[PDB]
């Protein structure tokens, strides 16, 4: 629009503000209407994709999968390479940029003073064994897929 | 000013002078019915243009005919109150005076044959109150106007929906009040397409072939044609010169002997300037530049008669020769710049592959009757019936002048069917706003939508049952007899009947409309909507149409409507809001009159004003002369602007002028959001009036014509006195001068006492006024159940300060205090219904006696010997009624309870009991019965115990009416009689009727004598006529159905207040639930003692800007500033001049507030009253807009002695101490609403079960189950568990042994399980093998 | 079937079944007659035609009607979407042992508990009280039993509150969007007809009360019982398994209440003296001797450990105000003042609670966070908090930002009037200088509200 | 059904020189025969109503929710 407010509530609105106030209050609340409606219809879908999926296995004892990069592009980071990877699992036999530095039998749980540790180097990529890379015969091997967050 | 006025003022707070007081309220509903039923002599409405549109009638083929005359109404049976008693429709009869004639077709028109005047009855109307609404079977209703899209022509320009093209798609569009619609539309690839009623595509040419035109005519019409000159050896043509307006040239583009333009260059805007003025049309040029252009039409060489060219044929050079050789000197050509010109049509004409009106009849023919051959009557059969036809197509004439406005026509009026200049012309339209030129129009325009009132309905219903009649009448007329076929002997009303029956109380537009509160039924009339009919869908619908548009504005207001999905779609109507005769809206405006703002007024649509110009109201006038400063914000084109003084035309008319009146009560509305102000508004209909009529203080001044124009309370309609008063009802007598000689003109109002509500609950009125006193029209006299003085009240108002409490107000809950229920200030109560029957079977009756077996005595004890209970009497859950009984049949058993009744010996009559009882969980009550038994059946004893009881009652009204009427009527007696002779002394102490006989006289007493002689004829006259009269009206028995003997009812009540749970709220969106209450000794309170009612939670205020509020708050405290302190004057009991001065010195505060007063006018006496009414407040009416300031209300707090802050020092209880720092405190004003825990409370422990699957139902009345969706299962797998939904699918709904014995065992304290499989599994199995399926299940 | 008004009703498949088989027979009829074939094909595509009809009766074409101008049921109508078996009758049920209700708060709840109206439950146990009368020899019988029951003599209370010892509920909000939209919690009772609940979990449920209903089933049997006991008891459902952030967020007035007390200004009185300890401080601040917002050198003590399971005294002292002083009284035993001398702004708690977790777990957790619950509701009372006209605050200068904003737009309308801008040149001008003046007033009245 | 036939034969002209509905009275003094069976018939002319009848305001849910199965057992009457 073009010309702008004049007041607040406290100096007393006058007719075409509150009279323009509404259409936007209405669109908004058209909005909020039925975004409950598309949530839930794809919602169901997405269920009814995975009513199977089930773990059934510790150790895949498959192939290392992904690396992990953060994700600082554009600006700074606004998702650690540090924090994503809480919990989840290593690939592989790795190690630090102080080189010959281990720390796994190429498995081993990534608890936040790990993340310390490595926050420590500057490590900056590194790999993980996921699911995609799990091997299971219907199933899902533990160590490919992280923590449980609730416990 | 007034008498109610005196006995109690609000105070004002605006300074704009109004110049318009508001008007009646729901004029639209009665205008509507009115123009509906009554007579229309030549400007046609209601039923008078139904008949003549549907009459006259012939015989099947014309030997008899038909001929409408006249219609006659028929008063009713009965009144309302016995149609509202008796469960029936209130209602009159119609009849019709017809004329059958025939007339000798053999002869030649050989009318004097034979006639037939007969008038004839066919159905009854139900009608229209003096409120606006109606009734049926004993139930409130009203329907609801409607808004939706007008007939007429609209266009459009769709989006590129082959968006590989991102092109736009022009398409337009006539809608008909009635029959068949037609779509024009271009394709993407340049061509025109047509079809009717969304059927296929098909070209646009198709249908003017199919109308009998020439290609020839054709292009005469549609384009503008290039021609040429030929002269024996080459070309010259003729230049209208801004033909290749900003176009290219092709050739040295050159004057006669001179060049303008050369080769591959711009042709100037200025070298056709010099094309324009240098005069030159006959240019010689290459003919070669022919390539490409086309024949305008055959012209050929007609010595052979042979075809050269055939129109619509691009040109050559070769046959440039041909028709060389022919001798013609030109052949005009088309027109083609792809900027200006279309040749859309003539492509189109080259895919046409028609030539014929008869095959292009033959293919329309086809389209709507597919699978079938082609004929050709049937073929201009259908043609002529879809679009020329008066019986099945109609405009109903806004269609046709909205058409002809659309198409810049001089006249307004025609046909409400197709002239063929009309096709022409739209289409003409189209191609040229394809070209660009004009404009598309927008649908939420209100200009180009209309409202759909109920005469209008009716009018349909009415008319199709006409015509369901006629299809037999033509059935039968020209086949039998001609003479002794009556009128009559052919029509059946009940399709009428059927029709208008079903439509008042079956479409969805009927609703059981609102008894909560007076603004409830006000609004709910005042609804709008575009569902149903002639309407849209939610899911059809989008949001467009939901949102707003900027002429709205002094028609709808955009605050009013709920939210669900149902959000946009209802928009009720604004306050000011005429409509106007074709179905349109319109709203008051000002003149100005250089730059005068003058008095008078026009009503304007949603159209005119964009061409105007509008200023608005805020505009602070600068005293009678012109506006003060230049710039003004005004409006038009469908924004706002500023603009100076003399440049400005109109402006607003109040401060109010779009609102609705949910959106007018609260005060300072200014100073809060909009979203919740509607939340609130949508809140402020939920209520109940309470026990009593607590008057909130501040206000805007629409409470008292709300409530009169509810039509729930009494009225004056003469000036006068009262005369009698009751808690029953009053009595009043006339001034002589409002009085007309002849009548008795001394009116009287019943009243209306505890009756169920639409919604169960209490209505009643009151009086509110005194005896001996006097009264003027329209006074009231008394109150609604909402009202106090002619001023709505809802709730109460009431101490609130803003802090926490220890966790019990966390999110927006609520703490009180326990004296508000004690003093039971928002205790309820709700009407309660409840009725047993008695029916016949097929062993035997139900019949209806005490004497009933297996009873405990006492239960007995509390009814007559009929079988039914007393009046006013306790009643509990479980409790009886009513002994009914039923003839039993057999019993078979087992070999226990056989056993049982070896030993004892008792036994089972053939009749059990049928006994009504008291729901579970209710107590109350009872306070009336009614009994309705059939015209024929005797009348029990307690049937006649009610019967012989409302005879006496009635009866005795009727004596009293008929008392008080006669006492006043003696006034003849005593004039009459002490003169015409004289013995007064002699006279009076004898007795009055033997005065005929003394001393009798010259013929001046003979006239006396006869004159008393018949009027005391008169006398027994009207008592025979009218208790008689009523005395059967009363004694029949009742209309009902097959197998029903009699019926018992039952109207008891109980009593509600306030306890957790419950939800209450105010006029700002302060929702809440009450999560506890306290004793005072917790509560605060002040230095000075005073305690605190309700406190609640101050977080949210900016969290959902409900700001506003807490101004009134300050404003609250400061009404009893002045209230308790005249309560001192009031105990003190000083003196008149003291509190005179005080109160004038009050109302005179303000700075410039327009209410004026003198009370040296006043007596002590009415001064007296007014403080004693005052006495505990003084409350005030700021308008919403013309608002008040803090500045005043400062100010009157400095009056009342009161902080400026209205923020003060506090006190805790429960230990004593002072708090931290001040508080905002004052009085507020809240209410309840119709959602209470009892209402929402329900359990279930085992019961109410299915039959077709066999697990329980839903619904707290049929004992519900509760509900457990598959989301819900999601999660129960989500946290890993199968034992619980195991069991909640196995037993607690479905499995039926595992449930059982489950039970049986818990009951042994045994938690344990025994699955099986369920049943709607094998269900669905049955329901598959049914369809061909060898489904099965494998053995392990 | 009938129904009570003496009028049958009828599944609409009867009238789909009952015309085919009547067509049928009459081909039988002409059958014995070898009749002109074309009106035998006429039979034959009627038949075809109800039949397709019936088994769905929208496909072929013309979807029949009854007498109602009303459409009619195929089979699969029974199947399909909506009202299909699937989610109608094998998906979504009704259930038996079951209620609902209204909400509201209880402040003084532990948290694993739940508010409760009797009368429900007093439904929702019949069968077990029948059984436990039978067991104890006052009603041997369930009609004897059933008598007392409806005559709820004190003794049927007191079994009522027998049996509800261990015996745990369950609970539903609408809509369930994540699992912790219910809750296992443990019963207790009301006298009223609303359910009281802990303030916290709201959020979990998403519930705000202002007209809240809500729903119960029972864990009935003893599987159940354990399992929400275990697993969906809230104590043991603190995180979201989307993101382990705990949703115990102490929401608006708790933290107010802790906001104002932990607060460090200088106006009030006790000034730069010194304590013992926090007791005695709590004790002179009932007394109204010293404000808790004020600076004052005092006493502490605090434990930590590196160690093997092993604590470490350590005591010292600090500066601080006061209210910190006393609720450092709570904290068990893992953690210092270091996190207790901020003004505790959300992040603030969410980052203590989480320690907590991290270094303790869960039961210590809780605890903290009841107390916490309290003594924010508490000294928020005490606080006094309450609005008015003038706590909101207008800068002088919104007249005068406003009327130099009048002569740029006075300006660039001149401007356009030479006819020199485009609008839409002139419409991002005008939008940027209203920006301008939008932002730089909000710096003022903040400059008026934050410190002054 | 020829009775049902001519009994409305009859009462479309008892409609019209009536401008009212008929009594039972009436009509079987004009056709002669007697009140009970008026009744029965009254009582049996009339058809069913479609188990799955639209009884709520919208599709809200049909007549079958409001039917019981008011044939098979009480559990507690069992036990
Ligand atoms: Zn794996």
């Amino acid at each position: 629009i073009e010309t702008p407010i004049t007041a607040n509530f406290r100096e007393g609105l006058n007719v075409l503000q509150y009279f323009i106030s509404t259409h936007g209050a209405r669109k908004g609340l058209a909005d909020t209407a039925l975004k409950t409606a598309n949530s839930g219809y794809l919602t169901r879908r997405l269920v009814d994709v995975a009513q199977d999926l089930v773990v059934t296995e510790d150790d895949c004892g498959t192939h290392e999968g992904i690396m992990m990069t953060p994700v600082i592009e554009g600006g700074d980071v606004k998702e650690p390479l540090r924090d994503r990877v809480l919990g989840r699992v290593t690939a592989e036999d790795v190690l630090k940029p102080g080189t010959a530095d281990i720390l796994v039998p190429r498995n081993t749980l990534l608890h936040e003073q790990w993340c310390d540790l490595l926050e420590e180097n500057s490590v900056d990529a590194v790999k993980v064994r996921s699911v995609v890379s799990c091997d299971t015969d219907f199933g899902v091997c533990a160590h490919c897929y992280g923590r449980d967050l609730a416990r | 000013y007034s008498y109610t006025e005196k006995k109690r003022i609000r105070k004002d707070f605006g300074k704009r002078p109004q110049v318009l007081d508001v008007p009646y309220l729901l004029s639209i509903q009665l205008d509507s019915f009115q123009k509906f039923i009554e007579q229309d002599p030549e400007g046609q409405y209601g039923l008078e243009a139904a008949f003549r549109s549907v009459f006259p009638i012939q015989s099947y083929s014309g030997n008899s005919e038909l001929q409408y005359v006249s219609y006659r109404l028929g008063e009713p049976v009965f009144d309302v109150q016995e149609c509202q008693i008796r469960g029936v429709t209130y209602s009159a009869p119609l009849r019709v005076k017809l004329r059958l004639v025939i007339y000798e077709r053999e002869a030649p028109e050989g009318t004097v044959k034979d006639i037939k005047e007969q008038e004839v009855y066919m159905g009854e109307i139900p009608l229209m109150t003096d409120n606006g609404t109606f009734v049926i079977n004993g139930t409130e209703r009203v329907i609801v106007s409607q808004l939706h899209r007008s007939p007429g022509v609209f266009f459009d320009s769709d989006k590129g929906k082959t968006h590989s093209s991102g092109k736009v798609l022009y398409n337009a569009r006539i809608i008909p009040y009635r029959g068949s619609w037609l779509d024009f539309e271009f394709d993407p690839k340049d061509n025109l397409f047509v079809r009717i009623d969304r059927r296929r595509k098909l070209p646009a040419t198709i249908i003017l072939r199919a109308l009998n035109y020439t290609t020839e005519q054709i292009l005469d019409l549609f384009f503008e044609k290039v021609i040429f000159e030929i002269r024996d050896n080459k070309l010259q043509m003729e230049l209208v010169p801004e033909r290749l307006r900003g176009e290219t040239a092709s050739f040295d583009i050159e004057a006669n002997g001179k060049v303008y333009v050369e080769k591959g260059r711009r042709i100037t805007a200025r070298h056709i300037r010099q094309l324009e003025k240098d005069d030159v049309k006959l240019i010689e040029v290459p003919v070669e530049y022919i390539a490409g252009k086309v024949v305008a039409k055959d012209y050929i060489d007609e010595s052979t008669g042979e075809l050269i060219c055939a129109a619509n044929m691009e040109l050559s050079l070769d046959l440039l020769a041909k028709l060389s050789q022919s001798g013609h000197k030109r052949i005009e050509t088309l027109f083609t710049n792809d900027l200006d010109h279309g040749p859309y049509i003539s492509e189109t004409l080259r895919v046409d592959p028609t030539n014929d009106r008869l095959s292009a009849l033959v293919e329309i023919y086809r389209m709507m009757r597919p699978g079938e051959p082609p004929t050709r009557e049937a073929a201009e059969s259908l043609f002529e019936n879809l679009f020329f036809s008066e019986d099945r197509y109609d405009l109903s004439a806004v269609g046709r002048m909205k058409f002809n406005r659309s198409l810049l026509r001089e006249e307004i009026e025609g046909s409400g069917i197709l002239s063929k200049d009309d096709i022409i012309d739209v289409m003409k339209k189209l191609i040229d706003i394809r070209n660009g030129k004009g404009e598309v129009d927008d649908i939420d325009h209100l200009g180009n939508r209309r409202i759909r009132s109920v005469g209008e309905m009716a009018e349909n219903q009415f008319r199709v049952g006409l015509v369901r009649v006629e299809r037999a009448v033509k059935e039968r007329l020209s086949l039998g007899d001609l003479d002794t076929l009556m009128p009559q002997d052919m029509i059946n009303a009940k399709p009428i009947s059927a029709a208008v029956k079903e439509f008042f109380g079956s479409s969805q537009l009927s609703q059981f409309m609102d008894q909560n509160n007076p603004l409830s039924e006000i609004t709910h009339k005042r609804r709008i909507s575009a569902l149903g009919p002639g309407g849209l869908t939610r899911e059809r619908a989008g949001f467009e149409v939901r949102d707003v548009h900027p002429t709205h504005y002094g028609r709808v207001c955009p605050i009013e409507t709920p939210e669900g999905p149902n959000i946009g779609l209802i928009n009720s109507l604004s306050v000011y809001a005429q409509t106007n005769e074709y179905g349109f809206l319109e709203t008051p405006y000002r003149k100005v009159t250089d730059g005068v703002v003058t008095d008078e007024i026009h009503y304007l649509s949603a159209i005119e004003e964009g061409n105007y110009v509008i200023a608005q109201a805020n505009s602070n006038l600068d005293e009678e002369g012109h506006f003060v400063e230049d710039l003004v914000t005004c409006r038009s084109k469908g924004e706002s602007s500023l603009f100076s003084r003399d440049q400005v035309d109109y402006m607003d008319v109040s401060t109010q002028q779009v609102v609705s009146v949910g959106a007018s009560l609260i005060p300072f509305l200014e100073h809060d959001d909009a979203n919740r102000a509607l939340m609130g508004a949508n809140m402020q209909r939920q209520a109940v009036p309470t026990l009593r009529a607590d008057k909130p203080l501040v206000g805007t001044g629409m409470e008292r014509a709300v409530a009169v124009d509810s039509g729930v309370t009494a009225v004056a309609k003469r000036g006068g006195v009262v005369q009698y008063v009751d808690a029953s009802r009053i009595v009043i007598k006339v001034n002589e001068d409002e009085m007309y000689p002849g009548e008795a003109g001394i009116d009287i109002y019943n009243l209306t006492k505890y009756t169920r509500s639409n919604q169960n609950t209490c209505i009643n009125q009151m009086p509110c006024v005194s005896l001996g006193e006097p009264v003027e029209r329209g006074d009231v006299l008394a109150d609604g159940p909402s009202t106090d003085l002619g001023e709505l009240a809802l709730g109460q108002n009431m101490r609130v300060a803003f802090m926490p409490w220890n966790g019990y107000n966390f999110e927006d809950s609520i703490l009180v205090s326990e004296r508000v229920v004690q003093e039971d200030r928002f205790t309820t109560i709700h009407i309660q219904e409840l009725a047993c029957v008695s029916r016949d079977t097929k062993l035997g009756p139900e019949e209806i006696t005490a004497d009933i077996p297996n009873v405990g005595e006492a239960a007995l004890s509390k009814l007559d010997e009929s079988g039914i209970v007393y009046i006013g009497a306790e009643v509990t859950g479980g409790d009886i009624l009513v002994g009914k009984v039923t003839p039993k049949g057999e019993t078979q058993l087992t070999p226990e309870e056989k056993l049982l009744r070896a030993i004892f010996g008792e036994k089972a009559s053939d009749v059990k009991d049928s006994s009504l009882r008291v729901p579970n969980g209710v107590s109350g009550t009872v306070i009336d019965v009614q009994v309705f038994t059939r015209d024929g059946v005797e009348k029990d004893k307690r049937a006649l115990e009610i019967e012989e009881m409302q005879l006496k009652q009635a009866k005795k009204d009727l004596s009293e009416e008929l008392q008080i009427l006669e006492a006043g009527l003696f006034s003849r007696i005593r004039a009459v009689l002490v003169a015409g002779g004289v013995e007064a002394e002699k006279l009076d102490k004898l007795p009055r009727d033997r005065w005929l006989e003394l001393g009798l006289t010259d013929e001046e007493k003979q006239n006396q004598l006869e004159q008393l002689a018949e009027q005391y004829d008169e006398l027994k006259h009207e008592f025979e006529k009218k208790l008689e009269a009523k005395r059967r009206k009363i004694t029949q028995g009742d209309d009902l159905a097959p197998g029903v003997l009699k019926i018992v009812k039952v109207y008891l009540a109980v009593k509600r207040r306030i306890q957790p749970g419950d939800k209450m709220a105010g006029r700002h969106g302060n929702k809440g639930v009450i999560s506890k209450i306290n004793p005072i000794e917790d509560m605060p309170y002040d230095e000075n003692g005073t305690p605190v009612d309700i406190v609640l939670n101050p977080l949210g205020v900016p969290s959902r800007m409900n700001i506003g509020q807490i101004l009134e708050t300050h404003l609250g405290m400061a009404a009893k500033g002045i209230g308790d302190k005249i309560n001192a004057m009031l105990k003190q009991q000083q003196e008149v001049a003291k509190l005179r001065e005080f109160i004038q010195r009050a109302y005179d505060l303000g700075a410039d507030v327009r209410q004026k007063v003198d009370l040296s006018t006043f007596s002590d006496e009415e001064v007296m009253r007014l403080a004693e009414n005052l006495r505990k407040g003084m409350p005030i009416a700021t308008p919403v807009f013309d608002g008040a300031k803090e500045a005043e209300i400062k100010e009157l707090l400095k009056l009342g002695d009161l902080p400026t802050s209205g923020q003060i020092r506090l006190y805790d209880g429960r230990t004593g101490e002072q708090f931290e720092r001040p508080v905002t405190v004052g009085y507020m004003y809240m209410l309840k609403l119709n959602h209470l825990v009892d209402d929402k409370m329900h359990a279930r422990s085992t019961g109410s079960y299915s039959l077709v699957t066999q697990q329980p139902l839903g619904g707290k009345a049929q004992f519900g189950g509760q509900r457990f969706g598959e989301m819900e299962v999601w999660a129960l797998e989500a946290y890993g568990a199968a034992y619980t939904l195991q069991e909640m699918l196995t037993v607690k709904s479905d499995d039926v042994n595992g449930r059982t014995k489950m039970y049986k065992n818990i009951v042994d304290g045994n938690h344990q399980m025994e699955p099986g499989m369920p049943e709607s599994f094998n269900v669905l199995l049955k329901e598959i093998r049914s369809l061909g399926i060898n489904i099965e299940l494998e053995d392990e | 079937v009938p129904l009570d008004g003496g009028r049958f009703a009828t599944s609409d498949l009867n009238d789909l079944y009952r015309r085919v088989i009547n067509r049928n027979n009459r081909l039988k009829r002409l059958l014995d007659l070898a009749a002109p074939d074309i009106i035998v094909r006429n039979e034959k595509r009627m038949l075809q035609e109800a039949v397709d009809a019936l088994l769905d009766n929208g496909r072929r074409g013309r979807a029949i009607t009854g007498s109602n101008k009303r459409p009619l049921k195929s089979l699969a109508d029974m199947i399909k979407g909506k009202q299909g078996r699937f989610r109608q009758n094998l998906l979504g049920k009704r259930v038996d042992y079951s209620g609902r209700s209204v909400i509201t708060v209880g402040p003084y709840l532990r948290l694993h508990q739940c508010g409760l109206p009797k009368k429900m439950a007093l439904e929702l146990f019949k069968p077990f009280i029948y059984g436990k009368l039978e067991l104890r020899g006052l009603a041997t019988t369930i009609k004897a039993a059933k008598k007392m029951v409806e005559r709820e003599e004190a003794v049927v209370w007191d079994i009522l509150d027998e049996v509800i010892r261990e015996h745990p509920v369950l609970l539903n909000r609408a809509p369930t969007l994540h699992r912790l939209g219910i809750q296992a919690f443990e019963p207790v009772l009301i006298e009223g007809k609303a359910i009281q609940l802990h303030p916290l979990v709201c959020a979990a449920y998403n519930a705000d009360f202002d007209g809240d209903q809500m729903a119960v089933h029972v864990p009935l049997t003893l599987e159940a019982q354990l399992e929400a006991r275990a697993l969906m008891m809230s104590t043991n459902n603190i995180l979201s398994p989307a993101n382990g952030e705990p949703i115990i967020v102490p929401s608006q007035d708790v933290v107010l209440g802790l906001y104002y007390m932990t607060r460090d200004c200088v106006n009030a009185k006790g000034e730069g003296m010194v304590l013992t300890g926090p007791k005695e401080a709590e004790r002179l601040y009932r007394s109204g001797l010293a404000s808790l917002h004020a600076r004052v050198k005092v006493r502490i003590t605090e434990y930590e450990k590196d160690a093997n399971g092993e604590l470490v005294a350590k005591t010292s002292l600090k500066d601080t105000t006061v209210g910190r002083a006393i609720l450092w009284m709570i904290v068990p035993k893992g953690l210092p003042y270091s996190i207790v001398n901020q003004a505790l702004g959300k992040k603030a708690i969410s980052k203590m609670l989480n320690t907590c977790y991290r270094i303790l777990g869960l039961k210590p957790t809780v605890i903290f966070a009841d107390q916490i619950m309290y003594t924010g509701f508490a000294y928020a009372a005490r606080s006094g908090a309450s609005v008015g006209i003038d706590d909101m605050v207008i800068p002088e200068k919104k007249h005068e930002i406003i009327s130099e904003a009048e002569a740029e737009v006075a300006e660039i309308q001149e401007q356009f009037q030479s006819g020199l801008v485009t609008a839409g040149e002139r419409y991002n001008k005008v939008i940027d200088i209203w920006a301008a003046a939008n932002d730089r007033v909000s710096k003022a009245m903040m400059d008026n509200l934050q410190t002054e | 059904i020829e009775t049902i036939n001519k009994l409305n034969r009859i009462s479309r002209q008892m409609l019209q020189e009536m401008g009212r509905e008929p009594t039972p009275e009436e009509l079987a003094e004009r056709m002669l025969m007697p009140e009970d069976k008026i009744r029965k018939v009254l009582k049996i002319a009339k058809e069913p109503i479609s188990m799955e009848t639209p009884i709520g305001d919208d599709e809200d849910s049909h007549l079958g929710d409001f039917i019981e199965d008011t044939t098979l057992e009480l559990p507690l009457d069992s036990a």
